[PDB]
């Protein structure tokens, strides 16, 4: 989209309609005349346009007002209100931009942010901008968390987030203009090689892909039309549904085979009844002929009964011969009708074992995208976020995604190697207990007005806990934590000192031998101008490979590659890295997924701040004090970098609203 | 709205395959058995029909009588009247047969004969005797 409407679209807003959030801050406007609403929308869209046109610099209220034509600049209060609203909610003036108005010298309020991945960093920048005192506590010796790059010389390879999933409506589009990420498109051509190392003809590839898509569509029918979402009081998983659909297709193949062979028998039976008639008729004819001869041998002269006998038998014989010729005509029709059926059998199987292996590659691919086996995904909600996908091609950060968090960290107060152990939140304030990761005896106490927790869902799930909340979190929250899924997936980085593969081929697949092992090194990426290959480990394989040494993993990789490019070809790698996100105590998995038994609503529950009870009995309802962000807290964009970024922007706005108060809601 | 084309999925099907842990394997084996059962039935009739065909080997060639064409005649010779009377006795109403037997008299000519000589050849009395056979 273009113009002011493009700005709305790029900000994930409907251009011609006010949002729920906007209603809450502009109740006077949304409940008033349509014309006023249109004025508001234009001011909002235009303000967004100005910011998006040049996000490398702070868009001020004055700057905004100066670039609105009449009569829109004829209501300065409304403009100021809209501006503060957008600014507060992070729709403008987020990221890294050179500021015009210096930061307020005296700060207001103290916030401790747990974790310095993208959600934490984004929130910190916002809070600092709003004038709050902010400190981030990070367990690792680095920033960016699940955004982890690997460097040696010029070789650069992401072990964590790697893809920017389309720029249309993506906040990373603004970030990419602010930071100098080198974005590169991803050619979707992906040849596959069977376990024996020989390539898959692109006949099969297409057919199997189409079937894979047809099967997904089929599970959606099972879910929405037949309401097949519960089985034995248990939520149905995508895996289960697919197994059912496949079994039904196998059943149909056998049902058709049966009806085909039954048509043959039915016809085969008509034939035998006709043949029996013919055999009996031939006997009758053979007998009549003999009689007709005996009659014709009574030489004339002859009385009229003798003559009658000859003529009579003659007629009866011809009549019967006519009957036989008719039946012989029918015999030729049935005989040919059989050579037709015998030549046209219905298909033999639903899937040849080769077909099934290739199909499993596609499932492995889906298991990789969702970082979890298909048997764990909710059939009803696994794709609940599909309607919010961005437009444009998927891209990779050529110079490593870490450039983003590293940049976002500039000028923030971050305490590295500080692992939070306990979070105390009271009517009067919070205190956070943390230790030094390099010598656990060293203890730190941080007092603040509010705590923003961006601990990964994997960490929140840890049992026994890694981080203790005092008082314990309420059941509505802990249950949401128990219900949601936290997946896993791994990468193997193979650095060579020379190329040996097709450099224009962006990525290619290895088709596993069995279903069990479908996710084992099923895909290889060739992503940089550098000579590096990245191997993926997905589904059930992800968890198991983590228990296997690097050498055995790398050995398997080389074995696969030798099978594809030739044993002579592929040289020994210069360096290798294997990720193990599940074992990583600061992540304990890769990212969330909608588990069977869960739903999107759980993501909302993860987001809801906690407000402690009163310190003094009979005292008024406190302020909320414990807040949450992270990839696992944003229903519409979960499991991504943009999702984490948006979650931080959201909490920063909510915290600032709570402790600095809104100006803009009169 | 509906399942993708060629994919088959009824309420009834689904319930059967999901009723228990190995309901699917049961369904598929019970069909493998019905399938094997019907190919035994094919082999058997194929063999039955092979034998029956070899019984009709040679067809009805030695039994054909090269049949003469000969034109009509609206005149009734004594010979023909007697042939007809006997033909009626054997075949009854069947005008086509009676015509064929006499050889030179059309169906209409035969039908007429029935009326014209009904009296003289006690044709009703003859017909009632064909009816007792
Ligand atoms: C293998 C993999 C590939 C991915 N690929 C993509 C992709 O291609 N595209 C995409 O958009 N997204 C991708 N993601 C998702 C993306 O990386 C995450 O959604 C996002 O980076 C998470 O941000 P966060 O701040 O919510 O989480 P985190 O980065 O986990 O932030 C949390 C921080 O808290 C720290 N912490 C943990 N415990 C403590 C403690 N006790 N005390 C103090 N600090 C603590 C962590 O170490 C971390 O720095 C991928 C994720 C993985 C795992
Ligand atoms: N939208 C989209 N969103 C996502 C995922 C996805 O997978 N696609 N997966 C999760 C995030 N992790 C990844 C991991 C790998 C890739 C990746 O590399 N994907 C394919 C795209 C898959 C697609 O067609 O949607 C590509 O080559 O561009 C993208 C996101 C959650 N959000
Ligand atoms: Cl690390």
């Amino acid at each position: 989209p273009s113009g002011v409407e493009g700005a709305a679209f790029q900000s994930r807003l409907p251009h011609d309609r006010m949002t729920s959030q906007e209603a809450a801050c502009f109740p006077d406007i949304i409940s008033g005349p349509q014309q006023t609403q249109k004025v508001f929308l234009f001011i909002r869209n235009r303000t967004l346009q100005l910011w998006l046109d040049n996000p490398k610099i702070q868009l001020t209220f004055e700057a905004t007002l100066q670039q609105l034509e009449a009569p829109y600049n004829s209501d300065t209060v409304l403009v100021h209100r809209v501006h503060s609203y957008l600014e507060r909610h992070g729709l403008i003036n987020f990221g890294i931009y050179k500021r015009i108005k210096p930061l307020p010298t005296k700060k207001t309020g103290k916030v401790i942010i747990i974790g310095s991945g993208v959600s934490g960093l984004a929130a910190a920048r916002q809070l600092q901008s709003f004038g709050m005192d902010v400190t981030l506590l990070e367990a690792r010796d680095r920033v960016g968390g699940r955004v982890a790059t690997f460097r040696k010389g010029n070789y650069v390879a992401d072990l964590g987030a790697m893809v920017v999933t389309g720029l249309g409506g993506n906040p990373m589009a603004v970030v990419s203009k602010q930071v100098n990420m080198e974005l590169a498109k991803i050619k979707q051509k992906c040849p596959l090689y069977e376990a024996n190392g020989q390539a898959v003809p692109k006949e099969k590839d297409e057919m199997v892909e189409q079937e894979f898509n047809r099967l997904l569509e089929a599970t959606s029918y099972l879910s929405h039309q037949l309401d097949f979402n519960v089985l034995n009081n248990k939520p149905v998983s995508l895996g289960q549904a697919l197994e059912v659909v496949i079994q039904l297709q196998e059943k149909h193949v056998k049902d058709e085979q049966i009806e085909h062979w039954k048509k043959i028998v039915k016809t085969q039976e008509e034939l035998k009844e006709l043949l029996n008639k013919m055999v009996n008729l031939k006997e009758k004819i053979k007998e009549l002929h003999q009689q007709y001869k005996e009659a014709s041998e009574v030489k004339p002269p002859r009385d009229i009964t003798a003559e009658f006998l000859v003529k009579s038998k003659h007629r009866d014989l011809t009549a019967l011969c006519k009957e036989y010729d008719e039946l012989a005509e029918t015999q030729g029709k049935l005989e040919e009708k059989l050579q037709e059926l015998e030549a046209n059998p219905p298909s033999d199987v639903y899937l040849s074992s080769r077909d099934r292996q290739i199909l499993d590659w596609h499932f492995a691919n889906l298991e990789f995208a969702n970082a979890t086996p298909l048997s764990t995904l909710s059939l009803k909600h696994w794709d609940q976020d599909d309607d919010f996908e961005f437009t444009g091609s998927h891209l990779t950060v050529r110079n490593g995604y870490s450039c983003v968090p590293v940049a976002l960290a500039e000028g923030l107060d971050i305490k590295l190697n500080t692992a939070v152990r306990q979070v105390r939140y009271t009517a009067s304030g919070c205190e956070v207990i943390a230790v030094n990761t390099r010598s656990t005896s060293q203890t730190f106490i941080y007092k603040c007005d509010a705590v923003l927790c961006t601990l990964p869902l994997g960490v929140l799930k840890q049992q026994p806990p890694a981080v203790q909340f005092v008082p314990p979190l309420p059941e509505w929250k802990t249950s949401a934590v128990q219900r949601m899924g936290f997946g896993n997936l791994n990468k193997v980085v193979l650095c060579f000192d020379r190329v040996f593969w097709d450099p224009s081929v962006n990525l290619f697949g290895h088709v596993g031998s069995t279903t069990a092992s479908r996710g084992e090194l099923f895909l290889f990426w060739n992503l940089y101008k550098a000579p590096i290959l990245l191997a993926l480990v997905a589904g059930e394989a992800a968890g198991i490979m983590e228990n296997i040494s690097d050498d055995v993993i790398v050995g398997r990789c080389l074995a696969i590659l030798k099978g594809i490019f030739g044993s002579s070809a592929v040289p020994q790698p210069k360096e290798t890295v294997v990720s193990r996100w599940r074992a990583d105590p600061w992540a304990r998995g890769s990212y969330s997924y909608v588990a069977a038994g869960s739903s999107g609503n759980d993501y909302d529950l993860m987001a809801q701040p906690i407000t402690p009870g009163p310190s003094i009995p009979g005292a008024p309802q406190p302020i909320p004090r414990l807040f949450f962000a992270g990839e696992h807290t944003i229903r519409n964009y979960p499991a991504t970098v943009h999702g984490a970024l948006l979650s931080g922007l959201r909490e920063a706005g909510r915290i600032a609203d709570q402790f600095l108060g809104a100006m803009y809601t009169l | 709205r509906k399942p993708p084309k060629g994919m088959f999925l009824s309420q009834e099907d689904v319930e059967a395959v999901s009723a228990n842990a190995t309901a699917a394997t049961t369904v598929l084996r019970q069909l493998d058995m019905e399938l094997v059962s019907v190919k035994r039935q094919i082999q058997n009739i194929k063999q039955t029909n092979s034998a029956l065909k070899e019984k009709l080997d040679g067809g009805i060639e030695p039994y054909r009588l090269p049949e003469v064409i000969q034109k009509c005649n609206a005149r009734w010779t004594t010979e023909e009247q007697l042939l007809a009377v006997q033909a009626i006795r054997k075949y009854g109403r069947d005008f086509q047969a009676i015509s064929d037997v006499i050889g030179n008299k059309s169906v209409v000519q035969v039908k007429n004969f029935f009326v014209n000589y009904r009296r003289r050849f006690n044709i009703d009395e003859v017909l009632q005797e064909w009816e007792a056979e």
